[PDB]
């Protein structure tokens, strides 16, 4: 069950990823 | 000093809901002393399974 | 009989932490038959007690020669024979302590009963075989005699 | 003069991605807890010239409920920000279609850089923050408790409760040090949970105001 | 407010007890019926405590609650303590 | 459990606590009411210790209802006094300490 | 022991930590507490007012009962907590310090 959380852990970190890719675009065109 | 407590306090009291409330029914504490227990009652006790 | 203990102790030490009361004196004392220590407060006011000197103690009961409980009410029109008669110095108290050498799985080989006259103390310490009459919240009289 | 800079810095982002993380924003761990080595590894450790800039220490979080539902961390250049920095901010926003933010200034902001905060609310929820309010997370602090921004369903089932209006509460102000971490409005309810010497705990509730 | 589910303390209250003796002793000094049996009783404090005792106190204690609500207990139906 | 939440409760180590029943005197009271002996075994079971205490704790209500709310103020409400209760009516300690029948 | 550092040691024993501390004449509690190698969780200060500002209206009603202990208990003397809570719930329960004036 903790390999479970830890696995959910890193799923969410590579949603946070695949949404930091699209933040860097706006944080480009920003300044 | 103790004047002005009591005007302060003086109509803060014990509802039927058990709730301590003024007089405008706002809610002071949802329990009295967070704890819903008379200060008479109350004792000095000691805690066997802290230190 | 009625008698929970019985021995002969010899004044080995009076007050040694210092005379504490006026009228009352405490004595360590030991026995001889039995190998039983004994610290007692005593009115030596009207018992006086040396060092030195060699008593029997007698822990009762009951003071009715005949196997008879006591009310614990104060009865001085009372006709019965006593045993309270082959003795000098006579207190009631209560035991009110039982400690041992006890552990968690082993009985006690000594025990260490405890005793209150209206206040005044006894401790009688030594073998757990001695002291099977001695139970907490039970009344018990003294029957102390001084013997040469 | 540099050394503390880049600390100060660290510290801020620190306190940042907590205050995000208990907003219940989307904060990775590794983030979460970043040492000041590895700030100066990914920042630079020499602001004064220009790496780190501010303007690279923006920071973009998600929430976790809503991928849409995204905030900004903007750390202007200028000691004291003005209406002309908020416009900018805002444009930005408009921009990237991202609705809440938060503006770490250094040394203050301006009475109309303020009023245009206040004025523009239910176009974009965007806060003011100090830096020195930033470099300690007040959360931690031993005398603040435990505060939990409770649903509209949640309070609710406590008005419905108790049997209550929101005005029997008692009250928390909107410019509370803790609101504020929180980034509560008026009409929401605040859960605080403390330890009581008592009863062992306590919950009491706070409207905020 | 439901009879049925009555939230409010099961216990009397000493300010409950206090008021409630007082109504009580004040009605059977006014001549009022009295519920329980008397020896010789002539004090109606007296009289109110045996009734209270004995649980045949005809009255009953509208509580309110600060919702605005209330609850009607009976004597009978509340715990005497003291 | 309960020692960590005292322990959180309590950061500096002082047992003193001002509550409402006190068990060891209404212990004391019990041992003497029913002539305990501390010398010989009990007649006491430590699941009846165990599940007296539970029934007690329920019964013991400063906050009135069923719905979860009122379930979670209930638990703050005794919160320090059930576990005094329960480091007191603890069964070992009502087996070996207190010897209760 | 009230201003030692209370740890609970690897064996489960509260030790008391004898560490310096400072006592300032002033009060910064704004600027004090965030300073490299002090501690931002029990730095606190006597003045109540900085304490709203800084903390909020929870931390200002904890430190008030504490400030109020204080200068109850300094003397040796004991009042039950509850009217220090209710005192102290009516000086905060809205939103702001309520002065008793």
């Amino acid at each position: 069950e903790k390999r479970l959380r830890e696995k959910e852990e890193q799923k969410k970190l590579l949603e946070q990823r695949a949404q930091y890719v699209e933040k860097t675009k706006n944080i480009l065109m920003f300044t | 000093i103790q004047r002005r407590l009591i005007k302060s306090m003086e109509s803060v009291m014990v509802k039927y809901d058990a709730t301590v409330r003024n007089s405008i029914n706002q809610v002071v504490q949802l329990r009295y002393g967070e704890d819903g227990l008379a200060g008479e009652s109350v004792e000095f006790q000691n805690l066997a399974t802290l230190k | 009989a009625g008698i929970l203990f019985e021995d002969i102790f010899d004044v080995k030490d009076i007050d040694p932490e210092g005379k504490k009361f006026d009228r009352v004196s405490r004595l360590h004392c030991e026995s001889e038959s039995f190998k039983m220590d004994l610290i007692l407060d005593v009115n030596i006011q009207i018992y006086p007690v040396d060092l030195g000197d060699k008593f029997r103690l007698v822990i009762a009961s009951t003071l009715y020669e005949d196997g008879t409980l006591d009310d614990g009410e104060y009865n001085p029109t009372d006709d019965r024979p006593s045993r309270a008669d082959q003795f000098e110095y006579v207190m009631y108290g209560k035991v009110y302590r039982i400690e041992g050498d006890e552990t968690s799985t082993e009985a006690a080989t000594r025990l260490s009963a405890y005793v209150s006259y209206g206040g005044l103390l006894m401790r009688l310490q030594g073998d757990a075989n001695n002291l099977h009459g001695f139970e907490v919240d039970s009344r018990v009289y003294l029957l102390m005699k001084k013997l040469a | 003069d540099d050394e503390e800079e880049t600390y100060r810095l660290w510290k801020i982002r620190k306190t940042i991605m907590q205050l995000c993380h208990d907003r219940g924003y989307l904060v990775t761990q590794d983030e979460l807890d970043q040492t000041l080595e590895e700030f100066k590894a990914q920042f630079g450790d020499k602001p004064s010239e220009g790496r780190p800039r501010r303007t690279d220490l923006t920071v973009l979080v998600a929430h976790n409920d809503d991928p849409t539902d995204q905030m900004f961390v903007f750390f202007p250049e200028e000691p004291k920000v003005g209406i002309k920095t908020i416009k900018v901010y805002c444009q930005r926003m408009q921009e990237e279609n991202i609705t809440r933010a938060l503006i770490v200034v250094q040394q203050g902001m301006t009475p109309s850089a303020k009023q245009s905060l206040v004025d523009m609310a239910p176009k974009y929820i965007l806060e003011q923050f100090l830096q020195q309010e930033l470099l300690i997370n007040i959360t931690e602090h031993e005398l603040v408790p435990e505060h939990v921004v409770m649903t509209k369903e949640e309070v609710t089932e406590l008005l419905a409760r108790y049997k209550l209006r929101e005005n029997q509460l008692p009250r928390i102000q909107a410019g509370d040090p803790v609101a504020r971490y929180f980034g509560i409005k008026r009409g929401q309810v605040v859960k605080i949970i403390r330890p009581s010497e008592t009863a062992g705990r306590y919950i009491t509730y706070r409207l905020v105001q | 407010q439901a009879n049925q589910k009555r939230i409010t303390t099961p216990y009397m209250t000493k300010y409950e007890r206090a008021r409630v003796l007082g109504t009580r002793a004040l009605q059977i000094a006014m001549c009022a019926p009295v519920m329980v049996e008397l020896e010789g009783e002539t004090d109606p404090l007296l009289i109110a405590m045996k009734e209270l005792k004995a649980r045949k106190i005809p009255i009953i204690i509208r509580r309110y609650l600060p919702d605005g609500s209330y609850e009607d207990w009976g004597v009978d139906e509340l715990i005497i303590s003291d | 459990e309960d020692r960590e939440v005292l322990r959180v409760i309590f950061p500096t180590g002082d047992s003193k606590v001002v509550l409402p029943c006190n068990l060891l005197r209404m212990i004391w009271n019990a041992q003497k009411i029913f002539h305990i002996n501390p010398r010989l075994p009990s007649d006491l079971h430590p699941i009846k210790v165990v599940e007296g205490v539970k029934e007690l704790s329920k019964k013991l209500v400063i906050v009135n209802g069923d719905d979860p709310l009122s379930r979670q103020a209930q638990e703050n409400a005794t919160l320090l006094f059930n576990i005094h209760l329960r480091s007191t009516l603890c069964s070992r300690r009502m087996a070996e300490e207190f010897r209760l029948s | 022991d009230n201003k030692k550092k209370i740890i609970i040691t690897e064996d489960g024993e509260f030790k008391a930590l004898q560490e310096w501390i400072l006592e300032t004449d002033g009060v910064s509690l704004m600027r004090v507490l965030s300073e490299k190698d002090v501690d931002p969780v029990r730095t606190t200060s006597n003045d109540i007012v900085e304490i709203f500002t800084v903390l909020g209206i929870e931390a200002v009603r904890k430190a008030l009962e504490r400030e109020l202990y204080h200068v109850i208990s300094f003397d040796g003397s004991y009042v039950n907590y509850r009217h220090l809570a209710l005192l102290c719930d009516t000086m905060t329960c809205r939103g702001h310090l309520m002065a008793i004036t």
